[PDB]
C-alpha cells in the first residue's frame, strides 16, 4: 500500500534520482490539501452509520427486485451482508481520503472482488449503484460541515466504480 | 475457419499465392524456452 | 481484529455465522472417557494430514499418543511435535517446493491460506534460514494460533461461514480448502499475490492453458486436469499480444 | 506516516481513531518544514558526500588500504556512490515523516548484502555518522535535529 | 485490477436444517452414522 | 532439556470475536530453545507465569544436553 | 469415444478377448440405441425453442440482462445464446454416443479458465444448464430425459 | 442439501409458499424414508464385506494388482480400499438425504483432476463402482438397490 | 446414547438440536424392551456359553489341538470365561443402546492383546458368532434382530 | 478507451444517468483538450530528434553500445530506436486520450515477458524512458510536460 | 530418489530380480561414491565464497544491480543470494544422490511459474548458475566438476 | 550455429579480432571435417538399418511392445520409429556442425514437457538412444563414433 507521498518515492526510486521541482510541487499540493482532507474525513466518520442506513433505503428505492423473491437482499441474513458491504466501501473510501490515493482501494478492495461476487452469485450492477448512493450522501455531508470544494471526496468512490465496472466500452 | 484464415488479407499479401507457409512469429515464452538454454 | 501489518480487519455479522455448517471443535481436556480422547487424536490426524493416516494406511507415531492421552504435552505442543516429524516430511515436505510447503503448512496449522504478500515474504525467509522445524515453530507459536486454538483446541478449517473472509485471497483459499489441494505443486499464492501489483502476462486471453508448446509438431497443451497450474488473468477486448518475429 | 496509521487501523476492524487523525493533521502542518529541509539536503549533496568521505577515510584508513574493499579509484567511487544512495534515502525519510520508505529500500536486507560483498558494516555506519555531522553543520538547530533523527535511524540500522 | 485468481462457486447454507446437520456430523468425523443418528431420522420420517 | 511451566493467558478479546472461551491455565512441557519464544508469547498476552520447573536436563552440563 | 469404443478399449488394454460382460454392455447399448436416436431427432427439432425457454426461465428479467450484468451488451447476449446452444448440442452428441468423453475432450477442457478470464458468472451458467435440462426432459419424456440430464449435469458439475 | 431442503429452496427463490406439488414431494419423501433408513442401516452393517467382494469381483487377479499396475504397491492397495469405502459411504449419505448434491459438493468436485494427476485409471474405478453397486443391490434388495445404484451411477457418470 | 449426543453437540458450541432430543425420547421409549432383552440374555448365560463352546470347538478344532492355545481344562476354562466376558459386554451394549460402553471395554485394544497372548482373533469372532446364533435361537424375532445388532458389532470388531 | 469513454462506462455499469460529477469530468477534459492537441502536434513534429537526444543523454558512450552490451549489434541498435519510438508514440496516444488504458492494452501487456526472454536490460530502458520524458518536457513546456511525464512514468513503472 | 533407489525401482516394476546390469550400475555407484563424498565435503566448506565469486563474475556491476534492475533493492539482493545458495545446495544433494530427481521434485517443480510471476530475469539466472558451475568446477577439480556441472546444467536447462 | 560460427561469435562479443587460439580452433575443425563428412555419408547410408537394429536390441520383446506398454498400438510404434529417426538425424547434423546448439534449439527445447505430457517412458528412450549410439559407433568406427556418441549422449543427458 502506497501513500500519496510514498507513491512519489516509488516513482522517483525506480529512476534512481533525487527530488526535483515537480515532485516538490505535487507535495505542496498534497500538504495544503491535507488539512481539508482530515476535516472531511472527520465529518464522514461522524455520521457514517446513518449514511449506511440511508444508502440502503435509497438503494431499495431504486431497484425493487433487490428486496423481492429473485434478489439477493431477501432475508435479514442476506440483508445484513449487503449492509456490511456498504460499511466496507465507506470505510475504505475514508482510508483513501486520508491517504489521497486510489491505491488502498486497488490493493485491499478491488483485487479479489470479481472472484467473490461471481463466486457467491452476488450482482455487480446494484453494488456500484449503491456505492454512488453512498457518495451522493457523503457529498452532502461534506458540504454541510465547511469544505467547499468536494472533488477529492468525489474521486475514490468513482475509482471503486471504474474497477468494479463490467466494461462494455 | 480454414476458409476464413486463407480468405484474409494478412495471408495473401505476406505469403503470396505460391509460397509454402512458414513460421514468422513466436510467443515470448516460446523464445524463452528456445534461446536461453544451456547452449544459446 | 488481526494483529499484523498488511492483513485487513473484517467483521462478519452474527446472523450469518449461525446459518453455516458448524464444525465439531475437539478440545483435549485430558480426563474424559476412553473413546473421547481417541476421537480428538483422530481429529488431529484428520486435520494435520488431510486424510486420517490410521484406518487408511495404519502407520502412525504411537509414541506421542501416550503423552497426549495423559497430559504431559498439550495440543499446541503436540501439533508442533507432530509437524516437525519424519512422518509429516514424507508426505508434505518432500513432494513440494518450499513456496507450496508454506501454503500447505498454513492450511495444516493455522487453518487458512496466506493473507498477503508480506506474509509469504516473512515466512519464506524463516523457512529458508531454518528448515521445516523453524517454520513449524514460527507457525505454532504466533498470535493467530494462540488466539484461535489457545493450548488445547485441535486446529480446524475456517471457510466462509466460520469467520469473515477477505476478497484478495478468496480464489486461492477456495482451492486450498480441498482434498485436491496437495496436487497442484505450483504455488498458487505467491504467484497471484505478486501478479496483483504487476501488469498482465503474455499468456493467451482465454486462460493460460491455451498456449501450445512450439516444437515443430505441437498438438500439445497444458491440461487443466493433469496438473492444475491455473492462472487466468482478465484481458480486455482491444488487447494485442507481443510477438518475437523470427 | 499515513500508510502506517492506515495499516495500523486496518489490522483492526475499527476505523482510524481520531488521535491518529490528529497526528496526520500535525504531520500535514509540519510538511512545509519537512520539504524545506529535504530541498536543503537535496541541492547540497556533493558537499555532503565529499565531507563524509573526508571524515570516513580520516577515521578508518583500511578501506583506503589495499586489503580493504574501497581500494582504488573505482572502488572508492562505488563507496561514495553508496553514501550518495544513503543520503538520498535519508531525504526520502525526511519527506515521508516515518522511516518506512527508507528502511524498505536501504535497511531491510543490508547486512547479508554487505556480508556477501566483503565490506564491513561499521564503516558504513561511520560514513552515515559523517553525513549526519556534515548535515548538522549545514543546517540550523531545529533542522539538524530533525535530520539527525533519520540519520540516527540509519546509523542504528547499519549496526 | 490487473491480474486475477481462480474463483469457483461457494455454496454456504442458507439455514440449518436437521437432516443435513446430522449427516454433517458424520462427515466431519468420516464415520457411518451411529446407532442413534439413524434412530432420529427413523422417527423424523414417520413424524413428517 | 525441557521445562515444566504452569501459566495463565487471558486473551482480553473474546467479547468481540465470540470465541469458544476455552481454558487458559495449563501445565505443559516445552523444549529448550522453544521456551524462549513461549516466554515471550506468554508475556505478550500479559499472562502470569506461576512456576517454572526443570523437567529434563542437568544444569551446568556442557556437552550432550 | 463411444460406449462401444470404450468397451473395446477396456478389453484391448488387457489383451482380453470380448468376454460375456463386454457383450452384455454392447447388447445393452444396442437395446438403448432406439430411444437414443429418437431423442436426438426431437432435440434436433427445436433446439432454438429449448434455448429460448431456458433463458426465459432462468436468465431473463434478472440483473444479468440489466446494465452492469454480464448479458447487458447485445454481443454478450448473442454469446450467451451461443454457449447454451453449444451445451445442448454437445450434450446431444454425448447422449447419442453413450459416453461423456466428448464433453471432457471438446467442452470441459479449458472452460473454467475461459469463464474466469472473461468474468463470466459460473452459477448463473449452472442454473441456465439446469433450466435447459428441465426443458428438454419435459420435451423428450422422462425415459430419455434421464440420459439427457446425466450429461447436462456432467457439464454442470465439471463447470463448478 | 436434502430433498426437503431442495424443495424449500425451490419454493423460496420464487417467494412462493408451499403449494400442493411441494407437499406431494415432501410426502413422497416421508413415505420413502422407511426403506431409506433400513437400507442405510444394513449398508452400515457390512461395508467392509461389500468393498472386499467388489475388489474380488472386479480388480483382483488382473494386471492392476500385478507389478506395473496402479494397485501393485501395498500403500496403493490401501488407498484403493479407502477410495471405495469413500464412494460407498457418500453414496449412503446421498441415499439417505435423497438428493445427490452432497456427492457433487464433497466427492465429485475435484476428483477427475486428482485421478488424472496421479495417473489413476478411471475405467477400472468405474468398473469397481459398478461392482460395488451390484453387490449392494444384491445385499439390500431391488427396491432400495435402485436408489443406491442411482447415486453410485451418479458417481460413475461424473467420474467419466 | 445420551453421552454420544451430548459430546456431539458439545464439540459444537450449539445446544442439543431437537432432532437429537427426538432420538433420546425414542430411546427412552424403547428402553423397556431393551431391559427385557438384557434380562433374558442375563439369566440364560451358561446355556449360551455352553452352546458357543459347542459350536466353536465343532467349527475350529485347533484350539482343542495341543498346538493351539485353548488346550487342557485350564485353557478351555479361560476360553469360555472370555466368551462369558463378551456376552456380558453385549448385554451392556444392549442396555446402553449404542456401542460405546462395550467398545471401551472389549474392542479398542483387543488385537494387540490377543496377538501377545498367542490366540487367533478369528476364532474369537467365530465364538461371538456362535453366541449370536444361540441367542437368536433363544429370543423372539424382534429380540434376536436387536441382539444380533450388537453381536454383529462385536463380530465385525474382532475381525 | 478515452476519458470520455471511461466516464460513460463508469456511469453505465451503475445504470446511472450523467450526474454533475461526470459532467465536471467531461468539461475538465474539454478544457484541457486545447493544450492536449497542441502538445501532440509539437511532439509529432520532431519525434526523431527526441529519440536521438534521449539516446545521446542516456544510452550512448556506455558499455551498452560497447561489445558485450545489448545495443552492440546494429540490428539491436535499430530495435532500440524502434522501442523508444514506440514508447513516445503510445505515450502521445495516451496523452491525447487522457486515459492510460491504451498503454495497458497495447504496450504494457506482455512486455516484461519479452524483455526477460530476450535478455533486454530493464533499468537502462527505464533510464531511457526517463531521458525521453525530460527531453519532451523541456520541448513542450512544463504544463503539458506534466501530462506527458505521467504516461511515460506509467510505462516506466509498469516496466519495472 | 537415489541411483540405488532408481535401480531398485526399475528392477521392481518389472518384477525382475537384480540381474547383472543392475549390479554393474550399483557397483559403479559404489566406485564413484568416494569422490562424490569428497566433493560434497569441499563444496560444503566454502559455499558462501562460491556464491560471492559467482555474483562478482556474472551479476555485479551490471544494470541488474543498478536502479531499474531486479537486484537493486537490498531485499532483492538478499533474495538473489538465497536463490543461488539454493541452487548450489540442491545441486550438492543431487550430486551425492547421483540422481537428478530431487532437483525435479524440490527445485524445478514450479519455478518458472514463480520467476515469470515476479518478473525475475531468467537469462541472468542461467548465467549466474553457469558462473556457479565454473567456480565450483575450478574449486573441486575437473573429475567431480563434471558431475557437479551436470546437475547445475540440469537446473539451467529446466529453468529455460 | 557452427563451431566456426561459435568461434566467430566468441571473438565478436568481445570486439576482438581473430587471435591465434581462434585460428587454432578453426584449423582443428578444418582438420576434422574429413572424417566428419565421411561419417555423415555412411550414417545417411543406412539410417533405417540403424533404427531397426536399435529397436531389436533395446525395445523389442519387452513389455513396452506388449499390451499395456507405450509401443503397443501400431501408430505408437510408428511414432517410436519417427522419434528415433529424429534423434539420429539431428545427431548427424550436430556431428557435421561440430556444435551441439542445434540439438538444444530444435530437439531438446520442449521435449521433456511433451514426453511427460504423453506419458512416454523416459528411461526406455534413453536406453534406445544408447543402443543407437552403440550401433552407429560399431558401424562408423571408433574415431567418428566418439563424436557421434558425444551428441547422442548429449540428447540422452538433456532428456533425463
Ligand atoms: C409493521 C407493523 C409491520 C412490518 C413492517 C415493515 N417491515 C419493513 C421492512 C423489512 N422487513 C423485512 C422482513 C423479514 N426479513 C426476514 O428475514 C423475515 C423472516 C421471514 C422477515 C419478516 C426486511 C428484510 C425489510 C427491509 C426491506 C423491506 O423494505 O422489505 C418495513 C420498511 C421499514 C423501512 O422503511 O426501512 C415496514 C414498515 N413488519 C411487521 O412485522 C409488521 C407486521
Ligand atoms: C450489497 C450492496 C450487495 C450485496 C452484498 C452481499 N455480499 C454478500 C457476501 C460477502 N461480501 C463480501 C465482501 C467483501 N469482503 C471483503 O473483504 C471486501 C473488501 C474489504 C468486500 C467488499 C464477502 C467476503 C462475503 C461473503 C460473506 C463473508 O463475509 O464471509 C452477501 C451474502 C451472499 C449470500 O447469499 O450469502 C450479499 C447479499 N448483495 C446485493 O444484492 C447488493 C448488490
Ligand atoms: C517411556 C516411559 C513411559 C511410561 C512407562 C509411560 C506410561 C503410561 N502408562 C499409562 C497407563 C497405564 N499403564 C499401565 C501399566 C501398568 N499397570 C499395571 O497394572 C502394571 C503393573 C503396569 C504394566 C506393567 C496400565 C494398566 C495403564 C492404563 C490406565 C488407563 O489408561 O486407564 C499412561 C496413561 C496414558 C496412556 O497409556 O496412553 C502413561 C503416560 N509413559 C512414558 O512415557
Ligand atoms: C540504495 C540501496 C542500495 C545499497 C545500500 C547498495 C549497495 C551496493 N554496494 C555495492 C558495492 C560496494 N560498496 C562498497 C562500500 C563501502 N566502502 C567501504 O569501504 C565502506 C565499507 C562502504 C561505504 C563507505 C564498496 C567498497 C563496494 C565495491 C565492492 C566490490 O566491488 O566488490 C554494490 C555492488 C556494485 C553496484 O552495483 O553498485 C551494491 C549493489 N546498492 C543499492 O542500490
Ligand atoms: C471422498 C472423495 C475422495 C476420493 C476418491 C479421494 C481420492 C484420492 N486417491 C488418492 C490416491 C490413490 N487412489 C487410488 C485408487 C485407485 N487406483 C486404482 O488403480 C483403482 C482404479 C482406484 C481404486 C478403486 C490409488 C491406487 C492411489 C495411490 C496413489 C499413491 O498414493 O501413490 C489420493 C492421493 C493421496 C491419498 O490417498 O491419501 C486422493 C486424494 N479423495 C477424496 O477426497
Ligand atoms: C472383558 C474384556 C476382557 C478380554 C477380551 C480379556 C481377555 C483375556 N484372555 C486371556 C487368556 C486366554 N484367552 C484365550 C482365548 C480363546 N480361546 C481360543 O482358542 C479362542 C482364540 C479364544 C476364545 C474362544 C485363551 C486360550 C487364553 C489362555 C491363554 C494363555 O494362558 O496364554 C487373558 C489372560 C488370562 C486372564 O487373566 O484371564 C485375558 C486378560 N480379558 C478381559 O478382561
Ligand atoms: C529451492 C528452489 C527455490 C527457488 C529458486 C525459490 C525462489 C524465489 N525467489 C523469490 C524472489 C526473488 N528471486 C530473485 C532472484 C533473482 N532475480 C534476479 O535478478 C537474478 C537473476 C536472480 C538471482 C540469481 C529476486 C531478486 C527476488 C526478489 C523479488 C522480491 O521479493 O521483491 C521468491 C519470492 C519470495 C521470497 O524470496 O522469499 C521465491 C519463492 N524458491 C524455491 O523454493
Ligand atoms: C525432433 C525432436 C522431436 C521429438 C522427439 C518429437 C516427439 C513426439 N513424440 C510424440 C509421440 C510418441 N512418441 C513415442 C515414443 C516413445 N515412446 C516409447 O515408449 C519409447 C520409449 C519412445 C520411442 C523410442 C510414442 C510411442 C508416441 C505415441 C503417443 C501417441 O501418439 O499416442 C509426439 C506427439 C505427436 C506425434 O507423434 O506426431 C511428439 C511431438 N517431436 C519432435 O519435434
Amino acid at each position: 500500500m502506497r501513500d500519496a507521498v510514498t507513491s512519489l518515492i516509488k516513482n522517483y526510486d525506480v529512476a534512481g534520482r533525487y527530488f526535483d521541482r515537480n515532485a516538490i510541487d505535487t507535495l505542496k499540493d498534497y500538504f495544503d490539501s491535507g488539512t481539508a482532507r482530515v476535516q472531511a474525513a472527520a465529518a464522514i466518520n461522524s455520521n457514517a452509520a446513518a449514511l449506511v442506513k440511508q444508502a440502503g433505503s435509497k438503494l431499495f428505492e431504486e431497484l425493487p427486485e433487490l428486496i423481492r423473491p429473485g434478489g439477493n437482499a431477501y432475508t435479514t441474513r442476506r440483508l445484513a451482508a449487503c449492509l456490511r458491504d456498504m460499511d466496507y466501501y465507506l470505510r475504505y473510501a475514508t482510508y483513501a481520503l486520508v491517504a489521497g490515493n486510489t491505491n488502498v482501494l486497488d490493493e485491499r478492495v478491488l483485487q479479489g472482488l470479481r472472484e467473490t461476487y461471481n463466486s457467491l452469485g452476488v450482482p455487480i450492477g446494484p453494488t456500484v449503484r449503491g456505492v454512488q448512493i453512498l457518495k451522493d450522501l457523503v457529498k452532502e455531508q461534506v458540504a454541510g460541515a465547511g469544505i467547499a470544494n468536494t472533488t477529492f471526496v468525489e474521486e475514490p468512490f468513482d475509482h471503486i466504480t471504474r474497477e468494479l465496472s463490467e466494461r462494455d466500452v | 475457419v480454414v476458409d476464413a484464415i486463407l480468405d484474409s488479407l494478412e495471408y495473401t499479401e505476406t505469403f503470396g499465392e505460391d509460397t509454402v507457409p512458414y513460421e514468422r512469429y513466436l510467443t515470448p515464452a516460446g523464445v524463452a524456452l528456445r534461446q536461453l538454454r544451456v547452449g544459446t | 481484529q488481526r494483529p499484523s501489518g498488511d492483513q485487513q480487519g473484517l467483521q462478519l455479522p452474527q446472523i450469518y455465522f449461525s446459518a453455516a455448517e458448524r464444525r465439531p471443535k475437539f478440545v483435549m481436556k485430558t480426563g474424559l472417557s476412553a473413546t473421547e480422547k481417541n476421537e480428538v487424536i483422530k481429529a488431529a490426524y484428520r486435520q494435520i494430514f488431510e486424510r486420517d493416516i490410521t484406518r487408511a494406511y495404519s502407520l502412525s507415531i504411537s509414541d506421542l499418543e501416550s503423552k497426549v492421552k495423559n497430559g504431559d504435552i498439550s495440543m499446541k505442543e503436540f501439533v508442533r511435535r507432530l509437524a516437525k516429524s519424519p512422518l509429516y516430511q514424507k508426505q508434505f515436505y518432500q513432494p513440494f517446493i518450499n513456496s507450496r510447503v508454506i501454503e500447505l503448512a498454513f492450511r495444516h496449522i493455522l487453518g487458512r491460506g496466506p493473507s498477503s504478500r508480506e506474509e509469504v515474504q516473512k515466512y519464506f525467509s524463516i523457512i529458508s534460514n531454518g528448515g521445516l522445524p523453524a517454520l513449524v515453530d514460527a507457525l505454532v507459536d504466533s498470535a493467530e494460533y494462540s488466539d484461535y486454538f489457545g493450548e488445547e483446541t485441535v486446529p480446524y478449517l475456517r471457510g466462509l461461514g466460520q469467520e469473515a473472509q477477505e476478497c484478495r485471497n478468496w480464489g486461492p483459499q477456495q482451492d486450498l480448502f480441498n482434498y485436491s489441494a496437495p496436487f497442484r505443486k505450483v504455488p498458487q499464492f505467491i504467484t497471484t499475490f505478486a501478479a496483483y501489483d504487476r501488469p498482465l502476462p503474455d499468456q493467451h486471453p482465454y486462460g493460460s492453458g491455451n498456449d501450445p508448446l512450439e516444437i515443430q509438431f505441437g498438438a500439445i497443451f497444458p491440461k487443466e486436469t493433469r496438473n492444475p497450474s491455473t492462472s487466468p488473468a482478465p484481458f480486455g477486448k482491444d488487447t494485442r499480444r507481443i510477438l518475437i518475429h523470427q | 506516516i499515513v500508510t502506517k496509521s492506515i495499516v495500523n487501523a486496518d489490522a483492526e476492524a475499527r476505523y482510524l481513531s481520531p488521535g491518529e487523525l490528529d497526528r496526520i493533521k500535525s504531520f500535514v502542518a509540519g510538511g512545509q518544514q519537512r520539504l524545506r529541509i529535504a530541498q536543503a539536503l537535496t541541492d547540497n549533496r556533493e558537499r555532503l558526500v565529499k565531507q563524509a568521505g573526508d571524515q570516513l577515510f580520516q577515521k578508518r584508513p583500511d578501506v583506503v588500504s589495499p586489503g580493504g574493499n574501497a581500494y582504488g579509484q573505482e572502488m572508492t567511487a562505488t563507496c561514495l556512490r553508496d553514501l550518495d544512495y544513503y543520503l538520498r534515502l535519508v531525504t526520502y525519510g525526511i519527506v515521508a515523516g516515518d522511516v518506512t520508505p527508507i528502511e524498505e529500500i536501504g535497511v531491510i536486507g543490508v547486512r547479508e548484502m554487505y556480508k556477501s560483498l566483503g565490506t564491513p558494516i561499521e564503516a558504513v555506519g561511520e560514513g552515515v555518522r559523517a553525513l549526519k555531522n556534515a548535515a548538522s553543520t549545514l543546517l540550523s538547530a531545529e533542522d539538524a535535529a530533525e535530520a539527525g533523527s533519520y540519520f540516527d535511524y540509519v546509523v542504528g540500522a547499519l549496526q | 485490477v490487473k491480474a486475477s485468481g481462480g474463483s469457483s462457486v461457494a455454496r454456504p447454507q442458507l439455514y440449518q436444517t436437521l437432516a443435513v446437520a446430522t449427516i454433517t456430523q458424520a462427515e466431519q468425523q468420516d464415520r457411518f452414522l451411529g446407532r442413534g443418528e439413524l434412530d432420529e431420522l427413523a422417527s423424523y420420517f414417520a413424524s413428517g | 532439556r525441557l521445562f515444566k511451566i504452569t501459566a495463565l493467558v487471558p486473551s482480553l478479546s473474546r467479547t468481540r470475536t465470540q470465541r469458544e472461551l476455552q481454558n487458559t491455565y495449563f501445565t505443559k512441557l516445552v523444549p529448550y530453545e522453544n521456551w524462549f519464544r513461549e516466554q515471550q508469547r506468554i508475556q505478550k498476552a500479559g499472562g502470569k507465569i506461576i512456576k517454572v520447573e526443570l523437567a529434563t536436563g542437568k544444569q551446568g552440563t556442557n556437552a550432550g544436553l | 469415444q463411444d460406449a462401444i469404443t470404450a468397451v473395446i478399449n477396456s478389453a484391448d488394454v488387457q489383451g482380453k478377448y470380448l468376454d460375456t460382460a463386454a457383450l452384455e454392455k454392447l447388447k445393452a447399448y444396442f437395446s438403448t440405441g432406439e430411444l437414443r436416436v429418437r431423442a436426438a431427432t426431437t432435440i434436433s427439432a427445436n433446439a432454438a425453442a429449448i434455448v429460448k425457454e431456458a433463458v426465459a426461465k432462468s436468465l431473463l428479467y434478472s440483473d444479468i440482462t440489466r446494465p452492469g450484468g454480464n448479458m447487458y451488451t447485445t454481443r454478450r447476449y448473442a454469446a450467451c445464446i451461443r454457449d447454451l446452444d453449444y451445451y445442448l448440442r454437445y450434450a446431444t452428441y454425448a447422449m447419442l454416443a453413450g459416453d461423456p468423453s466428448i464433453l471432457d475432450e471438446r467442452v470441459l477442457n479449458g472452460l473454467k479458465e475461459t469463464y474466469n478470464s472473461l468474468g463470466v458468472p459460473v452459477g448463473a451458467t449452472v442454473q441456465a444448464i439446469q433450466a435447459i435440462k428441465e426443458v428438454t426432459a419435459s420435451l423428450v419424456g422422462a425415459d430419455a430425459g434421464k440420459e439427457m440430464g446425466i450429461y447436462l449435469d456432467y457439464i454442470s458439475s465439471g463447470l463448478s
